[PDB]
RNA sequence: UGACCUCAAAUCAGGUAGGACUACCCGCUGAACUUAAGCAUAUCAAUAAGCGGAGGAAAAGAAACCAACAGGGAUUGCCUCA
RNA sequence: CCAUCGACCGAUCCUGAUGUGUUCGGAUGGAUUUGAGUAAGAGCAUAGCUGUUGGGACCCGAAAGAUGGUGAACUAUGCCUG
RNA sequence: UGAUGGUCAGAAAGUGAUGUUGACACAAUGUGAUUUCUGCCCAGUGCUCUGAAUGUCAAAGUGAAGAAAUUCAACCAAGCGC
RNA sequence: AAGACCCUGUUGAGCUUGACUCUAGUUUGACAUUGUGAAAAGACAUGGAGGGUGUAGAAUAAGUGGGAGCUUCGGCGCCGGUGAAAUACCACUACCUCUAUAGUUUUUUUACUUAUUCAAUGAAGCGGAGCUGGAGGUCAAACUCCACGUUCUAGCAUUAAGCCCUCUGGGCGAUCCGGGUUGAAGACAUUGUCAGGUGGGGAGUUUGGCUGGGGCGGCACAUCUGUUAAACGAUAACGCAGGUGU
RNA sequence: UACAAACCAUGAAAGUGUGGCCUAUCGAUCCUUUAGUCCCUCGGAAUUUGAGGCUAGAGGUGCCAGAAAAGUUACCACAGGG
């Protein structure tokens, strides 16, 4: 009826410098409007990414990091 | 309530006579062009209106005229009367867009005689006439020079499709109060032509080929 | 160190109010019996009872009146309107 | 004075002249209609008996309703002190 | 019923009872020591609970027409309905 | 002892209840009490300035009433040709827009405190800032945070000691400033007036007749046919057999 | 029910037809609504709305000459009645 995906804005996720491959990926959220900013409703999100991805090496395949 | 302010228009034609006798100008007299504002109406939606009565004194002091035809015409406007015509293009023309377009854009008023009943909706029609021409009711046993000198006094007041219609006439030769109320003897049509009559007024401006606006209604 | 404004105190100086009467008078408040052959609007009634306040009278009173006439001319009362 | 048939005035209905602010006017002639009328006034006033209505209403009589006041010396219950 | 409270009082109040109180309390009911138990029914009448969408829906307010009085229409709280 | 049972009365009262009609209270809405900001979606109004066609005029009209270099100049020039409407125009009006001034204006959110509301105290220490330490690790230079005299004991603590200046007195001791006593709450409650709901807690009243007592039944209560009805007509019973509100 | 004055239907006509072959099959005041006359009034004078009048229907009273109306009293009262 409305296709709610027309109002989504994409953001990039950056990991801390302790890891090597700091470009974790992308997320989305409802686009920032007058009533609600996208920023405040976006902080506090938790991403679970494999440690092997954050370092390239497969030796960390059995650990997964919450960011 | 009727926004008639004759005493207000007395001091305003003086302020018109300021920039037409005092203040600064070329030297002399010109075209009085006092305006209005006009609100509370609607250019579309409703209908149309018109009203012609010959004003007290002489408006157009240099009225432009072009008398049509030669049949019962001209022979009444020779010698003491100027203008007239010599048909000529009434048999040619009729295929040129101009000449008739030139006649309309040059002179300011024609006539209607008793034979022009043909030419107005035949030789012109969609070519002219209906574009904004008003034939003058003139015949034989009539007032002659009196009713065509009052043609200078014959003002209009028709409706188009714009909320302006702030036209005026006259000249500055008038005495200290020959206008003022002569203009008020022209507001009668503009009153009784609008829907709510004396209500559809948005502003009023005193002005000519000379002034701006001196705080009026 | 003195004005002003507002607010206080005194057994300050001098005054004033209260309470009473009931017949009449100026207001507030306010029933029901009754009548309607029942009864609720109505009626009794803008009355009884209750409260406040005067006087020889009180109140009202010199038009933000009546009129619709050929016009009257503060208030009050009687007769009439009815 | 009685019975009956008529006439006049008002209301209602019908007709609708000269005329005219062309919508007013309403002459004239009618109608099993209608009025507490006219048709040579009869009333006003005082008094009396009788009858009527409102009033306490021929006299006496409720169970009820309302308003304003007086009681916990009996007694019910709490408290205080014995 | 956790005090901006429950239950109750007063015509009102800058007014009161519980209250020198605070859920082992105050207030409102039913049954009626102990023993052993208190089954099925929420359709009705109550009581109670939510209202994201929602039929009904007052005054005020809104919009339109009208010269106005006014009329019509939309919206529409609680409640009812669900 | 003017039956207390029974009936009648257009006589009551106590009590009950979705009988009729109301009502205290309460609840819900609106208006007033009622003020100050910010933001959102937006609408307006006012000040600006600026903007435009499909052809044709190469020339971007969007409007309708008119002459003449005005501004040194003369860039472009002022009706005559190209358009339905004319190339400095002007004198101003009228529209409209899409930019800006920080103007009033509805619905939603959250900020303020002075109205209002709650409470306490013998209105005692409030707000802000500053001295001192404890820290952050200082990477300029002292920014941030914390604290700033009392904890084995059923004692005691009251009407300043001490120091500085000399001024039978002033300052420190006892840091400065603001005189908002201190909290809560806040333009919402509350309160006033109407409006809708709820309201046996309470108020007022009513709750036919006939009738072989009354009640229940029935309707003989408005009525029609035949008979009772006794040969005009009339004639009763909760008499007989039946009917009507279509 | 029989006519009077209209306007009609039917029938060749005379005639008949003013609801149902006859004897039952129904409804005041106040209020509202519709029709009619397009007539009178809104009272300082007018216009247009609005309102009020006059005449005829309808909305209904079945307790049918026409109140707006639930119970209980073994707590009971009064006026009476053989
Ligand atoms: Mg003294
Ligand atoms: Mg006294
Ligand atoms: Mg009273
Ligand atoms: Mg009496
Ligand atoms: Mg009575
Ligand atoms: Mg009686
Ligand atoms: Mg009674
Ligand atoms: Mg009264
Ligand atoms: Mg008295
Ligand atoms: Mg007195
Ligand atoms: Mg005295
Ligand atoms: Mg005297
Ligand atoms: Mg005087
Ligand atoms: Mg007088
Ligand atoms: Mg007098
Ligand atoms: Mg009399
Ligand atoms: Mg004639
Ligand atoms: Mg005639
Ligand atoms: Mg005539
Ligand atoms: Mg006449
Ligand atoms: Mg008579
Ligand atoms: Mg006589
Ligand atoms: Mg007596
Ligand atoms: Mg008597
Ligand atoms: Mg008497
Ligand atoms: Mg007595
Ligand atoms: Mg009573
Ligand atoms: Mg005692
Ligand atoms: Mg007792
Ligand atoms: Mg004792
Ligand atoms: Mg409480
Ligand atoms: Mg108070
Ligand atoms: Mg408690
Ligand atoms: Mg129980
Ligand atoms: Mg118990
Ligand atoms: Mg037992
Ligand atoms: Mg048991
Ligand atoms: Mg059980
Ligand atoms: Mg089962
Ligand atoms: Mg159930
Ligand atoms: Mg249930
Ligand atoms: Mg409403
Ligand atoms: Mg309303
Ligand atoms: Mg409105
Ligand atoms: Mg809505
Ligand atoms: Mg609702
Ligand atoms: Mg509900
Ligand atoms: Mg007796
Ligand atoms: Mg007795
Ligand atoms: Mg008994
Ligand atoms: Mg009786
Ligand atoms: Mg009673
Ligand atoms: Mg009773
Ligand atoms: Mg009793
Ligand atoms: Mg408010
Ligand atoms: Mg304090
Ligand atoms: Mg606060
Ligand atoms: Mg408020
Ligand atoms: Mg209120
Ligand atoms: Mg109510
Ligand atoms: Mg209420
Ligand atoms: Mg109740
Ligand atoms: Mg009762
Ligand atoms: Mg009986
Ligand atoms: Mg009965
Ligand atoms: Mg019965
Ligand atoms: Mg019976
Ligand atoms: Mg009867
Ligand atoms: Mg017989
Ligand atoms: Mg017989
Ligand atoms: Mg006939
Ligand atoms: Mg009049
Ligand atoms: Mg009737
Ligand atoms: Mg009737
Ligand atoms: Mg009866
Ligand atoms: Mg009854
Ligand atoms: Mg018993
Ligand atoms: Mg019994
Ligand atoms: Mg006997």
């Amino acid at each position: 009826v409305v296709d709610p995906f027309t109002r989504k804005d994409w953001f990039d996720i950056k990991a801390p410098t302790t890891f090597e491959n700091r470009n974790v990926g992308k997320t989305l959220i409802n686009r920032s409007t007058g009533l609600k900013n996208a920023a405040d409703g976006l902080k506090g999100r938790v991403f679970e990414v494999c440690l092997a991805d954050l370092q390239g090496s497969e030796d960390h395949s059995y650990r997964k990091i919450k960011l | 309530m009727s926004k008639i302010t004759s005493s207000g228009v007395r001091e305003n034609v003086h302020k018109l006579l300021e920039y037409s006798t005092e203040t600064k100008k070329r030297n002399f007299l010109e075209t009085v062009e006092l305006q209005v504002g006009l609100k509370n109406y609607d250019p579309q939606r409703d209908k149309r209106f018109s009203g012609t009565l010959k004003l007290p004194q002489v408006p157009r002091p240099n009225m432009t005229i072009c008398i049509f035809g030669d049949a019962f015409d001209v022979d009444r406007a020779k010698s003491l009367g100027v203008d007239a015509m010599s048909v000529d293009d009434l048999k040619k023309l009729n295929k040129n867009k101009k000449l008739i377009k030139k006649l309309a854009k040059k002179y300011n008023a024609f006539i209607a005689s008793e034979v022009l009943i043909k030419q107005i909706p035949r030789l012109l029609g969609p070519t002219l006439s209906k574009a904004g021409k008003f034939p003058t009711p003139v015949s034989h046993n009539d007032d002659l020079y009196s009713k065509v000198t009052d043609v200078k006094s014959t003002i209009k007041f028709q409706l188009k499709k714009v909320l302006c219609l702030a036209v005026a006439v006259g000249n500055v030769d008038m005495e200290e109060d020959v206008l003022v109320n002569q203009i008020m003897m022209a507001a009668n049509f503009l009153v009784s032509l609008l829907k709510k009559n004396w209500q559809n007024v948005g502003s009023l401006v005193i002005k000519s080929t000379m002034g701006p606006s001196f705080r009026i209604y």
